[PDB]
């Protein structure tokens, strides 16, 4: 059936899912740029672009 | 003298227009203000360099 | 042995560092015959977090 | 914090005071200019009448 799965193999599938979660997030955050707020909604905060 | 009026600088100068609303200018905001001061004096004294 | 593939270690990301998102499941109840439509902020096209 | 609540079944609408109280749409009020700038569209609909 295309709508069923073997219940005795959930742990194996879940374990592989967690490994995929970690691998997909192996990145470094990058500094892009900023600009000051021209509106009074914030007290002159610097906002990322 | 003029930049200290619209920013947070320890330069000792008498503030006479503190009742006029303004914001705490950042480097980018102050740079545009400084550019305007530059051109104004250049036109008055007829400078091109 | 002569030439082995070099893995990609350094990769850069310039977006939000999140992996969880919020999705609506059932639409709201606007308009309704209890509260006028002027109450809701969606009537003013205000963006919401 | 100036959240506005509609009244039910003939009750008058109320707005939040700085101390936290709810007051009806009458009397003498004191508003910083930033408040009207944030909610220019909403305040016009509710207050003009």
């Amino acid at each position: 059936s295309v709508r069923g799965a073997n219940p005795l193999m959930f742990r194996a599938n879940v374990l592989h899912m967690l490994l995929e979660f970690v691998l997909d997030n192996l990145y470094l955050n990058r500094h892009t740029g900023f600009s000051q707020d021209h509106t009074p909604f914030t007290e002159g905060a610097n906002l990322r672009s | 003298t003029l930049v200290a009026q619209i920013s947070e600088t320890q330069y000792p100068v008498d503030r006479y227009l503190d009742w006029i609303p303004s914001l705490r200018a950042s480097a980018a905001t102050a740079a545009t203000f400084a550019e305007w001061v530059n051109t104004s004096m250049k036109t008055a004294f007829d400078l091109s360099d | 042995l002569l030439h082995a593939d070099t893995p990609r270690l350094v990769t850069w990301d310039a977006g939000l560092c999140t992996s969880f998102k919020i999705v609506p499941i059932v639409p709201a109840q606007v308009p309704q015959d209890v509260l006028a439509y002027t109450f809701f902020t969606s009537s003013y096209a205000i963006q919401s977090p | 914090d100036c959240r506005i609540s509609f009244g039910m079944n003939g009750a008058a609408p109320m707005i939040r005071d700085e101390t936290g109280l709810m007051v009806p749409f009458e009397g003498n009020w004191i508003f910083p200019l930033a408040l009207w700038q944030m909610n220019t569209r909403y305040f016009n609909q509710q207050f003009d009448a």
